[PDB]
């Protein structure tokens, strides 16, 4: 059982489920840009990417 | 929140043995989305029992963080409850398996 | 105004059509103004049952008519 | 909760007012009022 | 790049880096020696010894 | 009719089909638009 | 549940430290009606005078000719009328509802004469005095004590149930939640009880100011919500 | 005729629905995310919308990043891990796998 | 403190388990 | 600080007695007020009676 | 019981020593005597206030026991408090001068 022990294998446990109460809140809340905009001003994206607005 | 009392009631008679005959004895004639529809509207129920009652009512608990601090505190119950006694559990499985700590060792050196 | 028309059954609405007259209070005022229970009836012919709202008590007209 | 915020002002402010049957940038649509003259 | 990486966890409520608890032959005490003596408060839970 | 401010919104929402397709103009049609009771108004065209 | 009442007061309450106090019963216990659900055995019952309403119930009878009734419920409610007790609808809302829906002047002033102000109007009564039914005459009573739920009703008194299923739990409760050292650490008197306890020293010396600053905006949107309708 | 049927209150008291939240645009979920990939500053992982916070999650999960290590590169982390050594040792109750960890390594 | 009131009415009370609200 | 809430004396005598009491009390919370209160109630009686 | 939260407070403003500088001002012309029955009225007022109130009136905290509960609480916080805390020290003390359980200890034999 020399290369057969790194093949018994177990799955993980982790569920992804959360209630989503909207009703409660009112107001907007904040959300992160994860990427660029390549869509627009593509041509020009190395080129301004490194200013700061 | 409101009816902990009630709630601890329930559970006590699901934990009764007779109980399960009774619910066995009811089940029949049964499917599983009206027991699903059954338990939803239940729990609707009660939040919507709390959603209207809040506006007038005040319960012996009432504190200046409201219904926060019962929540606070259900949560705490619950952590105390089951998830220390899990990690009591795992302690003493890591401290017979590997020793106290072991589950933070470093890896061994080349 | 609302889309929203009282049930004109007993449980919800009593006496509903026990007289041949409706009144209302009008404004800050609240000026009287009598109605008649045909007049008011018209509406019950552009209900629509399928919606019932606010504990069922209130059924919805249909948007043509609302409108 | 933005447009449940939006909907709850929407209420407050449009459905009691006999003023908005619908929005002011589409009353060229309505029918015209045969009192007017 | 044949070297094994150390077990990383870091969080607001608990982590792994302000203590070592050594090898599996040459371990040593993860909390320093002014805690040390208070080891009791920084557990959810504690079986101490027989004696 | 009920107090406005008693009835519940999504009940209102749904015997009103007018605003309903306002709503869905501005918050299903985008995502970036202001949560305010009026975004066509000329405040909001002009800022914008 | 739905909020009813046909008011358009912006009502809110402060609470006390005191509880909720009612005169002694041995068989009944007062309590929310939508809290308790309350089915119509679960209501207690009383005993009414009838000789009040049933001079108006005859004048009543004796002038839309149907005397059957009048006669079959003066049998019936002989030894005063039993009914469940806190079913009812008050006169005001009683002389409302003659109002909107076409009663006459004289009619209404026939109450107003007979009955004194602080009079309480059973299902029975109703239906009998409309000839309606008492089912629905008992939902439109629900629904009208409903309207105005800060008032308890009385129920009938029932003892507790599950208590030794629910003893058995609570021990278990204690015995896996107090077995630890939760209550006696760092990270309990280092950030439980610092923010737990200054979120309720800041709550309770700014409560009223954060209310108020919270429904400003309610406020400002139901005043003009009325002013438009008026 | 007198009532004597017990009337439940859920006959006459109707509850609202509060467990799952409203839906005001009366359009699922998926078809929301549809309109905003068409819809400006709101493509697949562009902008600062839930759809765009949505697609990063499932372009994340689409790469390997996130997968699993392969057997050549177990011994780089995996091996001496907490979870690991924590689900070894609850798999194998009485036991002691240390041993056996070693051997997986030298595998 | 004294028991004022001229009430011959032996008045006893029960409690609920809602604060009294203003 | 301290073992007073995991204790052998807490769960063995504290939690039981203490439980048995309530669970007592809110079984009975009429009849014993009803048993004390009996007396008093009668002699109240017997009081206005006299002085009618 | 009543009146917890003002207790607590205090305790506070004796425990601060601005009060000390306005208790010595307010000492002037005053005597033993007087700050005794002073005390002794203020303890009256609350036990009074208690028995009136009784009555008719329940607290947030009423329950099937009443205010035995409240004066165990009272009883127990101030056990764990000071005589546990105590009981800490003479412990620490016992160990370091005799060992654990030196106290206890069986006579020298002869
Ligand atoms: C930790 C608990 C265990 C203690 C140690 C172990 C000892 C065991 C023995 C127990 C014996 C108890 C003694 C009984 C004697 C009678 C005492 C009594 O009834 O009056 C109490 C007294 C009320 O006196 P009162 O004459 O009735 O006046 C009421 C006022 O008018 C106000 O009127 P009101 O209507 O607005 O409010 C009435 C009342 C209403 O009170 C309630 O109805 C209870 C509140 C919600 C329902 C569920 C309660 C249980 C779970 C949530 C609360 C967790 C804290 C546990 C509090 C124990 C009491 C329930 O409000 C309160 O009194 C507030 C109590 C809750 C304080 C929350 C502090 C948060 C910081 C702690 C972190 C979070 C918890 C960590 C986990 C701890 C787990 C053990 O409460 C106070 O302590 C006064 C607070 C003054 C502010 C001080 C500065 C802030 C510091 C906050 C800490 C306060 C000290 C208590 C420590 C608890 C937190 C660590
Ligand atoms: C060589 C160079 C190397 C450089 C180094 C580079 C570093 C690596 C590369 C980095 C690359 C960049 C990547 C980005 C960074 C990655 C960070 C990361 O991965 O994170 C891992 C890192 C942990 O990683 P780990 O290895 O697992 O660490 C050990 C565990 O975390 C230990 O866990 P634990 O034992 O401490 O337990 C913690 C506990 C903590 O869980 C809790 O806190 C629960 C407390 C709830 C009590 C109250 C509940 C009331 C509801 C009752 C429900 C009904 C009752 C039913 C009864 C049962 C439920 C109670 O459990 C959870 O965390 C569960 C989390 C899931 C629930 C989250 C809930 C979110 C809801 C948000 C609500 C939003 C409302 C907005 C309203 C705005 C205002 C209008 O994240 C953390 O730090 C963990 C803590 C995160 C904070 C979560 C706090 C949520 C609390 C929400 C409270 C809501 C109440 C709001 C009240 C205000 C309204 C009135
Ligand atoms: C794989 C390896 C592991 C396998 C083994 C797993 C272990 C299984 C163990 C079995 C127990 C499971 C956990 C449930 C425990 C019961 C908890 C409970 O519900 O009680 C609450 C129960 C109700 O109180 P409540 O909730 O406040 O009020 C509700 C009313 O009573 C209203 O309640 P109710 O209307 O629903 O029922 C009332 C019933 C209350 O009586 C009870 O407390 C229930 C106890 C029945 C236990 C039966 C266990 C069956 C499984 C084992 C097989 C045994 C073979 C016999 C099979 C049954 C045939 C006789 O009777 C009475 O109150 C008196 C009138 C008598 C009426 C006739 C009752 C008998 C019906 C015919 C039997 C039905 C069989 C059901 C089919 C089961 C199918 C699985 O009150 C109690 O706490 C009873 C005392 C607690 C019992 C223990 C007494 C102290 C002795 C402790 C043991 C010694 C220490 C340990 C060391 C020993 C070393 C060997
Ligand atoms: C040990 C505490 C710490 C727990 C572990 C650490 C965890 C820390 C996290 C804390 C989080 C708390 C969870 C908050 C979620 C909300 C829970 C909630 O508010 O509803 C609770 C729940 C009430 O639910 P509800 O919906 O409000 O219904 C009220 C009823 O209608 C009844 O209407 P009512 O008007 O007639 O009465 C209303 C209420 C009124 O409650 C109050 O206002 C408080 C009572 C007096 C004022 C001072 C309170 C603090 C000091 C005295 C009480 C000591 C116990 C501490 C209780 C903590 C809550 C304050 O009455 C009660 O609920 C009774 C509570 C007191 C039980 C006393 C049991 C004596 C046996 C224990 C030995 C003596 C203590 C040993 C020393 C422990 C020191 C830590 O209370 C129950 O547990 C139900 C009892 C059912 C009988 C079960 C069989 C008897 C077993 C008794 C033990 C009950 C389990 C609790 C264990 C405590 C004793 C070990
Ligand atoms: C391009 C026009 C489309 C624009 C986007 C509009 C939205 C279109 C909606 C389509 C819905 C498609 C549903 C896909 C469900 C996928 C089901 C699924 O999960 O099965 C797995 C399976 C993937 O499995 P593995 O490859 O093994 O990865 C495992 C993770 N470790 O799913 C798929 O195959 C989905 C394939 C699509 C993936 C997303 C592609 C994202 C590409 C990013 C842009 C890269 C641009 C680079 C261009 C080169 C530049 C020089
Ligand atoms: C506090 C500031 C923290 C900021 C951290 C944010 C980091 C954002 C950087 C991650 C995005 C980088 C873009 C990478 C594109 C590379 C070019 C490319 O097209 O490669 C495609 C390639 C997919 O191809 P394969 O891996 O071969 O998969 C095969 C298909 N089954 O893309 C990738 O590898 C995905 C890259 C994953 C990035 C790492 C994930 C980091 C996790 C961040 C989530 C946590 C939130 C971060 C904070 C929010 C900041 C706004």
């Amino acid at each position: 059982l020399l290369g057969h022990t790194t093949s018994v294998t177990m799955g993980n446990s982790d569920i992804f489920f959360l209630p989503k109460p909207s009703n409660l809140l009112k107001i907007a809340l904040p959300a992160f840009v994860f990427m660029p905009n390549l869509t627009i001003f593509t041509r020009a994206f190395p080129f301004y990417a490194h200013t700061s607005a | 929140g409101f009816h902990f009392q009630q709630y601890i009631a329930m559970a006590g008679r699901a934990i009764n043995p007779v109980q399960w005959t009774r619910a066995w004895r009811r089940m029949e004639g049964k499917s599983a989305t009206e027991v699903y529809r059954d338990a939803l509207a239940w729990t609707n129920n009660q939040f919507a029992q709390i959603s209207r009652a809040s506006q007038y009512r005040a319960w012996w608990w009432q504190n200046p963080l409201g219904m926060g601090l019962v929540l606070y505190g259900t949560y705490k119950a619950w952590h105390m409850i089951y998830m220390v006694r899990k990690q009591k559990k795992t302690a003493q499985l890591v401290a017979a398996a590997y020793g106290q700590g072991g589950q933070w060792l470093n890896p061994v050196p080349r | 105004m609302l889309n929203f028309i009282p049930k004109r059954c007993p449980s919800v609405s009593l006496l509903f059509g026990k007289r041949p007259v409706q009144r209302i209070e009008v404004g800050q005022a609240r000026h009287q103004l009598e109605i008649p229970v045909e007049t008011i009836e018209k509406i019950y012919e552009g209900v629509d049952s399928r919606l019932e709202y606010h504990n069922k008590d209130y059924n919805a007209m249909k948007w043509k008519d609302f409108m | 909760g933005k447009i449940h915020g939006a909907v709850w002002r929407m209420k407050h402010l449009f459905a009691t007012n006999f003023k908005m049957v619908g929005h002011p940038r589409y009353a060229y649509a309505l029918p015209k009022n045969p009192l007017l003259q | 790049h044949e070297q094994p990486y150390r077990a990383f966890s870091l969080g607001f409520t608990a982590n792994n880096l302000s203590g070592n608890w050594g090898d599996y032959i040459d371990r040593q005490d993860n909390k320093n020696a002014l805690m040390r003596p208070a080891r009791m408060m920084f557990t959810d839970v504690f079986i101490p010894t027989t004696k | 009719n009920p107090p406005v401010w008693k009835v519940n919104t999504n009940e209102w929402l749904d015997s009103d089909q007018y605003w309903q397709a306002f709503v869905e103009k501005h918050h299903f049609y985008s995502q970036y638009q202001p949560g305010v009771v009026d975004p066509e108004a000329p405040q909001e065209v002009e800022a914008f | 549940y739905a909020t009813l009442g046909s008011g358009w007061s912006f009502s809110k309450v402060q609470y006390t430290k005191y509880r909720i106090t009612k005169p002694w019963t041995t068989d009944t216990t007062f309590d929310d009606i939508i809290l308790s659900q309350p089915s119509k055995e679960d209501f207690a019952k009383f005993t009414k005078e009838a000789p009040l309403f049933l001079r108006f119930l005859k004048l009543v009878t004796d002038v839309e000719g149907r005397q059957e009734a009048f006669i079959q419920f003066a049998k019936r409610c002989e030894n005063g009328l039993t009914v469940e007790k806190d079913v009812y609808v008050t006169k005001k809302e009683l002389v409302d509802c003659l109002w909107k829906n076409g009663y006459t002047d004289t009619e209404i002033n026939a109450f107003e004469i007979a009955f004194p102000a602080d009079y309480k109007f059973h299902y029975p009564e109703l239906a009998v005095l409309f000839d309606l039914t008492e089912e629905d005459c008992y939902k439109y009573c629900i629904r009208q004590r409903a309207a105005t739920p800060e008032e308890l009703v009385e129920l009938k008194y029932t003892k507790p149930k599950n208590l030794v299923s629910s003893y058995g739990l609570c021990f278990l409760g204690v015995w896996f939640g107090l077995s630890n050292t939760v209550l006696s650490n760092a990270w309990f008197y280092s950030k439980t009880f610092p923010f737990g306890a200054v979120f309720y020293m800041l709550g309770s010396y700014f409560y009223r100011d954060i209310r108020e600053k919270l429904w400003k905006e309610e406020k400002s949107l139901i005043h003009t919500a009325q002013e438009n309708k008026n | 005729k007198t009532l004597e049927r017990n009337v439940p209150m859920k006959e006459i008291l109707q509850p609202l629905w509060v467990v799952e939240p409203p839906n005001f645009l009366r359009q699922p979920v998926w078809k929301q995310f549809w309109e905003a990939q068409f819809a400006n500053r709101s493509f697949f992982f562009f902008g600062n919308a839930w759809t765009s916070a949505a697609a990063f999650a499932f372009f994340i999960w689409w790469s390997r990043v996130f997968d699993p290590p392969p057997k050549e590169r177990l011994d780089r982390y995996w091996l001496n891990s907490p979870k690991f050594r924590i689900l070894s040792a609850f798999h194998n109750p009485g036991k002691r796998p240390g041993l056996k960890i070693s051997l997986m390594t030298y595998e």
